């Protein structure tokens, strides 16, 4: 492989690391994920100071 | 007068050989990641549609 090269593949070892504890904590079909933010609408309003 | 019998060393094999599939799972995950297309087949395109 490459030592000094800035490679992203080094994290594939961490990805492959997966045990019973990791299965219990992470994973799952219904498990939510980051990098994806759910968006919901909000009310339409305004504000202004008044004497 | 007899054919000599050859076997393994005095030390047990498993302690040296060991077994940990983290490397092969890392390789498989890297290959699966690289399976998806990562290059661009439309150079000189500008794939932003007009507003």
């Amino acid at each position: 492989t490459c030592t000094t090269g800035a490679g992203v593949t080094s994290g594939f070892i961490d990805l492959a690391t997966y045990d019973n504890l990791d299965r219990a904590l992470y994973g799952g079909k219904d498990a939510t994920t980051y990098f994806i933010k759910e968006h919901y609408p909000v009310g339409w309003f305004t504000k202004l100071p008044t004497m | 007068t007899v054919a000599p019998e050859k076997h393994g060393p005095v030390e047990d094999m498993n302690a040296i050989i060991n077994a940990l599939p983290t490397k092969v799972d890392a390789v498989k995950l890297e290959y699966s990641a690289s399976k998806t297309n990562r290059t661009n087949k439309r150079p000189g395109d500008g794939g932003a549609p007009p507003p």
